[PDB]
């Protein structure tokens, strides 16, 4: 089958300044009419992919003049000549000269701006959950950039090694921000057991690392 | 103009699935039909394609889904069916049908998920996170909606009936050591609020039909 190999896999772009994506072809995509069977489409988050250039450089209905593509044969360039936080997302290019249509890797394009630190939010277990039998202590860090942020939980200054699970969120499409939630499992016989549970948040936008807390009971 | 996707879900290993992708506002007959797949956090794969009728309704499989599939097309109904047999594991994946032709051209549906697993379906339990001095810094306020405990994915969360959409984030589902998933989904609002503006997260597990709305109260 003919292999698509995109370059690069992933780049990180300020909005107002260009990218550009590489894709590669193992077999000819050039048309006897001098257009190519090669296309592009943009994964944005939460989404199914869209079109964004067929033919090898035919902008898809709605598709702005800054996304441009070019190239012949088998070396093709995908072009954003000013970024905007809404091309956030995963940039794939297709053959579609012959069956199985393949795909490359998918690039993913990062929205590049300033260090934002996160808001930091601690939820004890609910009353009802407590009621069910289980416990879940829930540390939510909001907005903030880069994705790299480390969480420590700590139950009455004992670090907790293995029952917390995180989720961060797709880079936002309007102000470029991640959020992440921190789940710390405990039974209730655990839970009912100790006082102080707290949430230790370390990111490049805090000086010092923050910690938000709470007493079960309330103290 | 509509694509509607259904017949994915859960589906024991060795089974059978046939997904229908229903077009409205312009006929098939005249369209290829394309089907493609994705795995959770993975790329784009071509699953096979039905061609126009004036190309001889002409059918074409990925090698990697050898002699398991059917695509066909019921004009009467104007739907295309994709017909899956002795499934794996290896086939959960976010199923796309692609319209290639005058209308919705290069444009993909929504999708819908199959999961192939020996685990069975089980609805979720939703706790309220709610707001309080711990999840209050500065003038924001956090709450929230866990959604725990259930098989398989996925869960729609809106609030206030999709008319609280600026400063939601609903978190990536995490698969819990027991096999069952679980996410949160949060909101960040004035805390001036809190005591006036009612907070109701709709949470909907159609797999199971569980459908909750729950109200998020301060304190």
């Amino acid at each position: 089958d003919i292999v698509m190999t995109q370059s690069p896999l992933s780049l990180s772009v300020t909005p107002g300044e260009p990218a550009s994506i590489s894709c590669r072809s193992s077999q000819s995509l050039l048309r006897r009419d001098g257009h190519n069977d090669l296309e592009w489409y943009l994964q944005k988050p939460g989404q199914s992919p869209q079109p964004l250039i067929y033919l090898g450089s035919t902008r898809a209905s709605g598709v702005p003049d800054r996304f441009s593509g070019s190239g012949s044969g088998t070396d093709f360039t995908l072009k954003i000549i000013r970024v905007e936080a809404e091309d956030a997302g995963t940039y794939y290019c297709m053959q579609n000269k012959q069956t199985p249509l393949t795909f490359g890797q998918g690039t993913r394009l990062e929205i590049k701006r300033t260090v934002a630190a996160p808001s930091v939010f601690i939820f004890p277990p609910s009353d009802e959950q407590l009621k069910s039998g289980t416990a879940s202590v829930v540390c939510l860090l909001n907005n903030f950039y880069p994705r790299e942020a480390k969480v420590q939980w700590k139950v009455d200054n004992a670090l907790q090694s293995g029952n917390s699970q995180e989720s961060v969120t797709e880079q936002d499409s309007k102000d470029s921000t991640y959020s992440l939630s921190s789940t710390l499992t405990l039974s209730k016989a655990d839970y009912e057991k100790h006082k102080v549970y707290a949430c230790e948040v370390t990111h490049q936008g805090l000086s010092s690392p923050v910690t938000k807390s709470f007493n079960r009971g309330e103290c | 103009v509509q694509l509607v996707e259904s017949g994915g879900g859960l589906v024991q290993p060795g089974g059978s699935l046939k997904l229908s992708c229903a077009a409205s506002g312009f006929t098939l007959s005249g369209s290829n039909v394309h089907w493609v797949r994705q795995a959770s956090g993975k790329g784009l794969e071509w699953v096979g394609r039905i061609k126009r009728n004036a190309e001889s309704d002409a059918t074409a499989y990925a090698a990697s889904m050898r002699g398991r599939l059917t695509i066909s097309r019921d004009d009467s109904k104007n739907t295309a069916f994709l017909q899956m047999n002795s499934l794996k594991s290896d086939d959960t994946a976010m199923y796309y049908c692609v319209i290639r032709g005058d209308v919705y051209n290069r444009q993909w549906g929504q999708g819908t998920l199959v999961t192939v697993s020996s685990a069975s379906t089980k609805g979720p339990s939703v706790f309220p996170l709610a707001p309080s001095s711990k999840s209050t810094s500065g003038g924001t306020a956090a709450l929230g909606c866990l959604v725990k405990d259930y098989f398989p994915e996925p869960v729609t969360v809106s609030w206030n009936s999709g008319a609280l959409t600026s400063g939601v984030h609903t978190f990536p589902a995490v698969l819990q050591s027991s096999g069952l998933y679980s996410l949160s989904s949060v909101v960040t609002v004035p805390s001036s609020s809190l005591g006036t503006q009612t907070y109701i997260c709709n949470v909907n597990h159609k797999p199971s039909n569980t459908k909750v709305d729950k109200r998020v109260e301060p304190k």
